[PDB]
């Protein structure tokens, strides 16, 4: 199963 | 890539499972049964789990 990693809320 | 660059719960783009069928991205905790990791496999969001279309 594939994931993305992108812009999370951290920042 | 095709899909959307934020879980669809939370509108944050962390680490986004791709659903193998359609362009969803979860995070493996905002699932129903939430995940300590990504799957291995075919995974389907909730969106594609339904296998009985509910048409009445
Ligand atoms: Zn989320
Ligand atoms: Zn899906």
């Amino acid at each position: 199963a594939r994931t993305k990693q992108t812009a999370r809320k951290s920042t | 890539d095709h899909h959307m660059e934020f879980c669809r719960v939370c509108k944050d783009g962390g680490e986004l499972l791709c659903c193998d069928t359609c362009p969803s991205s979860y995070h493996i905790h905002c699932l129903n049964p939430p995940l300590p990791e990504i799957p291995n496999g075919e995974w389907l969001c909730p969106r594609c789990t339904c296998p009985a279309l509910k048409g009445k």
